[PDB]
């Protein structure tokens, strides 16, 4: 029922700035307790900091080590939190988190968002290039797409415009010598259904504006 | 002292 | 101050176990104790709150409970789907900062072996053109979590060009892994096949494709 939706994740060089937004569907944001939860690759979660509802302090509090550099605020009208990030180290390089607490009928309810990948590096972005994989007897057949050479993550993939999801299998990006990532998606569909079927994959890479979709047709 | 919970430190009770 | 977790925790299935998580005077001390649950690449999920609440939604099979300055997160009936990291957290007064224990993976036994399913693509013709020839060997569904990749090009191994990721855990709790071989357009018509090998424990698997 409830949906925190996060924007803005991407590529920032180091002393660079970014801005994320939080926004909350299903919840009345005017009383939810909003806060933001970090994680780098592969480790803990790490506090980032909150701000309170208007009737509270309305007031912000943050992490020792992005206090001074990081700013939260809310705009109520718009149901909307953001985390303002100014003076941004490597170190930073993490997942985000946001979160809605509210409190109703002595119950407690903490919804968190899908995350943002905010990537601090000195590297440049890159929209990657993508590649239909046609099959080649069998009751079923699998097609793909290779999305090549990008940074920074993440790219998502979906099959006709997501209303293609069973037999859907994205897989975790290759590091190549370059620096650049490379993935790729297939979907496994039964071999009947080619020819009177079209399949489309749709590639989007949010930190270069980059969306691509491209039919995978029998070669 | 006031209750509260959470990464927001949601006013729970007192 | 920091909420520490044993790293691991693992038990069959059906059974229970209980992720400790014990912290200081200043935060679990003070404040109540929330238990949270992350599965592989997923947002976290809370479980427990002020000690010993359940989320809404949440399964009866969690219990959390705060003793002093160490709490608990109980876990009966053990299924499959509660392979995740175990977080506890609690607010610290003396650092006024939300405190996220180091975490536990949970590791429910059981689980039965099984053999890669493995999917290998060629080089397209748009992908010659633009340079950027790169074979796809997709690797799905095996557990436990080790493959070896080994490519070949008329038999004979190769080595250059080849990436290869590490395995990850599905959603149902297989394992995936990709490797890439890259090529120019030229090496790739100057071989009669390519093939992509996978070895798992006692199982080999190998694909070949042609130009």
């Amino acid at each position: 029922e409830v949906h925190l939706v996060e924007s803005g994740g991407g590529l920032v060089q180091p002393g660079g700035s970014l801005r994320l937004s939080c926004e909350v569907s299903g919840l009345t944001f005017s009383n939810s307790w909003m806060s933001w939860v970090r994680q780098a690759p592969g480790k803990g979660l790490e506090w980032v900091g909150f701000i309170k509802t208007k009737a509270d302090g309305g007031t912000a509090a943050y992490a020792e080590s992005v206090k001074g550099r990081f700013t939260i605020s809310r705009d109520d009208s718009k149901n909307t939190v953001f985390l303002q990030m100014k003076s941004l180290k490597t170190e930073d390089t993490a997942v985000y988190y946001c979160q809605g607490a509210v409190v109703i009928s002595h119950e407690y309810i903490e919804i968190w968002g899908q995350g943002a990948l905010v990537t601090v590096s000195s590297a440049s972005t890159k929209g990657p290039s993508v590649f239909p994989l046609a099959p080649s007897s069998e009751s079923t057949a699998a097609l793909g797409c290779l999305v090549k050479d990008y940074f920074p993550e993440p790219v998502t993939v979906s099959w006709n415009s997501g209303s293609l999801t069973s037999g859907v299998h994205t897989f975790p990006a290759v590091l190549q010598s370059s620096g650049l990532y490379s993935l790729s998606s297939v979907v496994t569909v039964p071999s009947s259904s080619l020819g009177t079927q079209t399949y489309v994959c749709n590639v989007n890479h949010k930190p270069s504006n980059t969306k691509v979709d491209k039919r995978v047709e029998i070669k | 002292k006031s209750i509260r919970i959470g990464p927001g430190q949601a006013f729970y009770a007192t | 101050s920091v909420l520490t977790q044993p790293p691991s925790a693992s038990e069959a299935a059906r059974k229970s176990v209980t992720i400790s998580c014990s912290g200081g005077s200043s935060n679990i001390g003070d404040d109540s104790v929330s238990w949270y649950q992350q599965v592989p690449g997923t947002a976290p999920k809370l479980l427990i709150y002020y000690n010993d609440r359940r989320a809404s939604g949440v399964s009866d099979r969690f219990s959390g409970s705060k003793s002093g300055t160490s709490a608990s997160l109980a876990i009966n009936g053990l299924q499959s789907e509660d392979e995740a990291d175990y977080y506890c957290a609690a607010w610290d007064d003396s650092l006024s900062a939300y405190i996220f224990g180091s975490g536990t993976r949970l590791t429910v036994l059981g689980q039965p072996k099984a053999s890669p399913t493995v999917t290998l693509f060629p080089p397209s013709s748009e992908e010659l053109q633009a340079n950027k020839a790169t074979l796809v060997c997709l690797i799905s569904d095996f557990y436990p979590g080790v493959v070896k990749v080994a490519w070949k090009a008329d038999g004979s191994a190769v080595n250059a060009g080849v990436e290869t990721t590490t395995p990850s855990k599905q959603s149902n709790n297989k394992y995936a892994a990709s490797s890439y071989l890259s090529l120019t357009s030229d090496q790739w018509k100057s071989h009669k096949s390519y093939s992509c090998q996978v070895t798992h424990e006692g199982s080999t698997v190998e694909k070949t494709v042609a130009p």
